[PDB]
RNA sequence: GGAGAUCGUGAGCUGGGUUUAGACCGUCGUGAGACAGGUCGGUUACUAUCUACUAGAGGUGCCCGAGGUCUGCGGGUAAGC
RNA sequence: CCCUAACUGGAGUCCGGUGAAGCUUACAUUCUAGUGCACAGUCUAGAGACCUCUAGGGGGAAGUGAAGACCCCGUGGAGC
RNA sequence: UGUUCGGGUCGAAGCAGGGCUGUGAAGUCCUGUGGACCGUUCACAAACGAAAAUCCUGGUAAUAGUAGCAGCAAAGCAGG
RNA sequence: AGCUUGUAGUCCGUAAGGGAGACAACCCAGCCCGUGGUUAAGGUCCCCAAGUGUCGACUAAGUGUUAAUACUAAAGGGCGU
RNA sequence: CCCGAGAAGGGAGGUGCAAAGUGCCUGAAACCUGAUAGUGAUGGAACGAUACGGCAUGAAAGGAUCUCUGGCAUGAAGGAAUCAUUCGCGAGGAUGUAGUACGAAUGUCACUGCCAGUGUCGUAUCUUACGUUUUGAAGAACGGGCCAGGGAGUGUAUCUU
């Protein structure tokens, strides 16, 4: 047979395409530190999309300097509380949690997620982790953070989302001392990400239910006379005669959307503190208006409105320092027109 | 066709039995409802069956699972056997009445035996295609039910 | 407790398999990454990369990557592990890379006949290097 | 590029050709009829039991009882060319 | 058709009632290779596999329908 | 069937399970149910022994509480 | 040609048990039942009962770890040893 | 008499030696429902044969020098261990100890109350069902969904032994 060649329908890189096991995206890897101590991650909630007219500053671009309209995505990012400081012991098997110390003072809203840890072993847990770091059992220190969505009116929930955010420093003693400084406090997103720097956005994408193979893998609809013979949105064949089994690589129906996905090199364009700077007339559609401090991310982001978005500094950022942007116009006209 | 000897005999001192003689209900769903209500008290079983008929509580279908989705709460596939619930409710009411007539207390009776038996089948026909008539039956069910104030 | 430093993989595996089929002792095999495999390095890596990328993803042999799990797999091969005798023998066997914390200060016994200096050539590679070249972290 | 997968793939499709019943042309045969010759026309049956795969759940197994955050034995990728 | 999308009504999905039929020696959670009448879920050697349920379209069961209508044979027929 | 010797409402045949004997065909015994007939010696007869014929008649499954109860005229709601 | 057609012997058909991974006809073996013993074929590192057996060499290729065989690649070459 | 809307049906109750309780004598299996025993959500398949164990049963019809555990006597085939000598490069062999101690079974004396058997499960070895067509069948060759009953060398005439 003179074979006609087509690339495989869909990607096997994201299988098994199942429902993600949490509403919070999780980071499997963290970038190596390149400077002063700081949290490597922040968490916000996606409000919606608008567009800005920013002067182009991207070096070597065709349209450098001239006006462009960049679709941005406003993200509502209030302060987060660094709840716990957790140290890990590395061995042949892998990293293992060796000890934790929780902050003495914590928000009352945390009870809806977990029962409130008492203000007990604060100095003694810290000295135990210090001794563990001194003897050499400790390899890395991470901070536990939660959002405080009680302020946000567009997000219906008031329970925090707890997640781990690695500290970015050089020496494990340095990481421990910075974590001691920031433990139990509220750190705004300006203390993590700077204006104009790339990040990575992870979030559980928009669930689309149990979708078919034509939408799930983009397979071909039956064409011509075959379009009306009884199988239009069905895959043509599930396998050969041998091997006598359906492969896992055949397109088929199943859970589409609501997967965890990571987007690289999502630039930050603005670090705002008043929601009236970006909230359009009539508010956002199905959200409301912005009431906290926000960040404007260039381009799209996985997930719908109100979804938790995890922001970390980039892990494969090709480009150098990009500088501050020059926004000429944040388009706050109505999204409903 | 006629009267049925009981599969199980509780002791006649503390026994209040009642037979649902050849009901025209679904034997599979009635069997599941009988499996559920065995071991419960008469009052709680009546309350559960009333909730079943009102579509608030579902019986768990574990043996005849096909054509039944998964119900809410901590449950596998389950349904709402309205007709089986009504017939087993009538048998439960008759058992409580027999317990009253025997001087026994229906308010403490525990259903120690509650099973179904398929009765005689009324043979029917269904006019199919190509000049053929397949059967379609009115399957009858004998519903036994024994109470007792001992457990 | 068997110290598998400088021991042939198959001879150690056969000895431990017969010992476990005697049927009383829990056998810990520390330093599993330092076991020896005779033959040239190219042939050893070729066989182990062929065996690593063999099966299907739904059915096929998920041959391990860790050195301790590879040594456990090799001892698993020389047992009737689908039987109750083999299942008990594999439950009574533990293989570790390096020295775990509970085996510090413990007493070890090494097989005389499974020694690597009985071989008469330089053609060998350690099991740790084969695991590392299979992509393992240990 | 070529080739394999029952010349992969009709309980997926199509039905164009070949391989039914009708008819025409040419050539054979006294004839009925025939042609590894051509031409026109010509019915695609089934409610999926088991298994395999794709997704979604309920249990037990492990386990102070529960919750939360993680690790990584492994599996997958072309995630780019 | 490139290249599919959205929407409408009926099915399907879920629920209440009613309610058949067709395949079926047995067992059966399989996958690879060999062997075997040379096309194996059951043999041999390995590899995997906790069970149950729901939806899905049909890879396999040389799936079911059916004493092959093609070819041959019959000191079997019929028509011409 | 002829003929010899018999058993049975103080419970025959048959039916479900079990002990014993026999290489085995099978026989005998015990437990339960049953409500009227049943064997044996020596010989003789046959409408005389089933696991199978896409066997025949009857009963009954799995499929399955599944398909159908939709397509050509989508028809019902409030009060009593 | 695991093709077709003969001839001599022995087999399967009609042949158990033991062993070759499985093997109609290849080896031991022709076999009434139970027990004990020792051997046949073949094997003794583990899977698996018994040798990490002895002596003298060879092979560095995972070659090989395959009596017979429908189940096992040649010609040619090698300052490989 | 009670429940039930009920001339349905059910319970209580009675007739009857016996419900045999209106196609009603006995009342099989297939099939279905429940209970008991064993096992069971780490698990490999002709469902079984043989041996050994766990759990449950073992009232009758089966054993009572029968079941369990030992001593003593006679013990066929076979036959050590240990030690000594000598040989062998060595693994080992030969000789003696020794045809000794042992050894299937046949008797006898103590000792004990279970054993044979039945159901299910596990462990070890062996077996890819039955009939048929076949040189060759577990066949991806044909027949059977399951159970019950029916279902195939008979008579006349003649010839031969
Ligand atoms: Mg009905
Ligand atoms: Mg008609
Ligand atoms: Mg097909
Ligand atoms: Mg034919
Ligand atoms: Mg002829
Ligand atoms: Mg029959
Ligand atoms: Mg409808
Ligand atoms: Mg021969
Ligand atoms: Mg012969
Ligand atoms: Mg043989
Ligand atoms: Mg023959
Ligand atoms: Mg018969």
């Amino acid at each position: 047979m003179a074979s006609i060649h087509r690339p495989k329908r869909g990607s096997l890189a994201f299988s098994p395409r199942k429902r993600a096991k949490s509403h919070i995206p999780r980071f499997r890897a963290w970038p190596e530190a390149t400077g002063e101590p700081k949290l490597q991650s922040f968490a916000g909630y996606k409000v919606g999309m608008t567009h800005v007219i920013m002067v182009d500053d991207t070096k070597n671009s065709l349209t450098q300097g001239m006006e462009i309209s960049v679709p941005v995505t406003v993200i509502e990012t209030p302060a987060i509380r660094v709840a716990a400081i957790r140290a890990y012991a590395e061995d042949s098997t892998g990293e293992k949690a060796i000890a934790e110390v929780w902050a003495a003072d914590l928000d009352p809203e945390l009870k809806r997620r977990i029962p409130i840890p008492a203000a007990g072993n604060q100095a003694e847990a810290l000295e135990n982790i210090g001794k563990l770091i001194e003897e050499g059992r400790v390899s890395d220190v991470r901070a536990v953070i939660y959002t405080l969505p009680k302020s946000l009116t567009g997000v219906p929930k008031k329970v925090p989302d707890i997640m781990e955010s690695g500290i970015s420093a050089r020496d494990l003693g340095t990481k421990f001392e910075y974590s001691k400084t920031i433990l139990g406090t509220l750190v705004s997103v300006t203390d993590v990400f700077k204006n104009g720097t790339l990040v990575d956005t992870a979030a559980i994408t928009i669930g689309k239910g149990t979708q078919g193979p034509v939408k799930r893998w983009g397979i071909q609809l039956m064409k011509g006379k075959h379009s009306r013979q009884g199988s239009l949105r069905q895959v043509g064949t599930l396998g050969a005669f041998n091997p006598s089994r359906v492969s896992w690589r055949v397109p088929q129906m199943g859970q589409m959307g609501y997967h965890q996905r990571t987007e690289f090199n999502k630039r930050i364009l603005k670090i705002g503190s008043d929601g009236e700077e970006v909230t359009p007339e009539g508010g956002f559609i199905n959200y409301g208006l912005v009431r906290g401090d926000y960040i404007l991310i260039k381009g799209s982001v996985p997930g719908p409105s109100k979804r938790l978005i995890r922001l970390r500094d980039p892990i494969r950022a090709k480009k150098a320092d990009l500088g501050e942007p020059n926004i000429l116009y944040i388009s706050r006209e109505s999204k409903q027109g | 066709m006629a009267r049925i000897n009981y599969s199980i005999n509780g002791d006649p001192e503390t026994t209040s039995k009642a037979m649902g003689s050849e009901l025209h209900i679904s034997p599979k769903k009635s069997r599941e409802v009988c499996c559920k209500i065995k071991g419960m008290k008469a009052s709680e079983a009546r309350k559960f069956l009333e909730d079943v008929i009102a579509m608030k509580q579902a019986v768990p279908f574990k043996k005849h699972h096909d054509g039944s989705g998964h119900r809410k709460g901590p449950m596998a596939a389950g349904k709402y056997p309205i007709s089986a619930s009504k017939e087993i409710l009538k048998v439960l009411k008759n058992a409580e009445s027999n317990a009253e007539y025997k001087g026994l207390e229906p308010a403490n009776m525990y259903i120690i035996h509650a099973a179904i038996q398929r009765g005689r089948v009324i043979h029917g026909f269904m006019p199919r295609a190509r000049g053929r008539a397949t059967p379609k039956d009115t399957e009858t069910v004998n519903i036994e039910m024994i109470l007792s104030e001992v457990r | 407790v068997i110290d598998a430093k400088g021991l042939i993989l198959g001879r150690l595996a056969s000895s431990v398999a017969k010992q476990l089929l005697s049927g009383d002792e829990k056998v810990y095999i520390i330093n599993a990454e330092q076991a020896i495999i005779s033959g040239s390095r190219a042939a050893t890596l070729r066989e182990y990369r062929e065996t690593r990328e063999r099966g299907a993803t739904e059915f096929g042999p998920y041959f391990p990557k860790r050195p301790d799990r590879i040594l456990k797999r090799t001892i698993r091969g020389m047992l009737p592990y689908k039987r109750a005798r083999g299942r008990d023998a594999m439950s009574r066997l533990k293989v570790y890379v390096g020295v775990p914390y509970e085996l510090k200060g413990a007493e070890t016994v090494t097989i005389p006949d499974a020694d690597m200096r009985l071989l008469s050539s330089s053609r060998y590679v350690e099991l740790g290097e084969v695991s590392q070249k299979m992509g393992s972290k240990f």
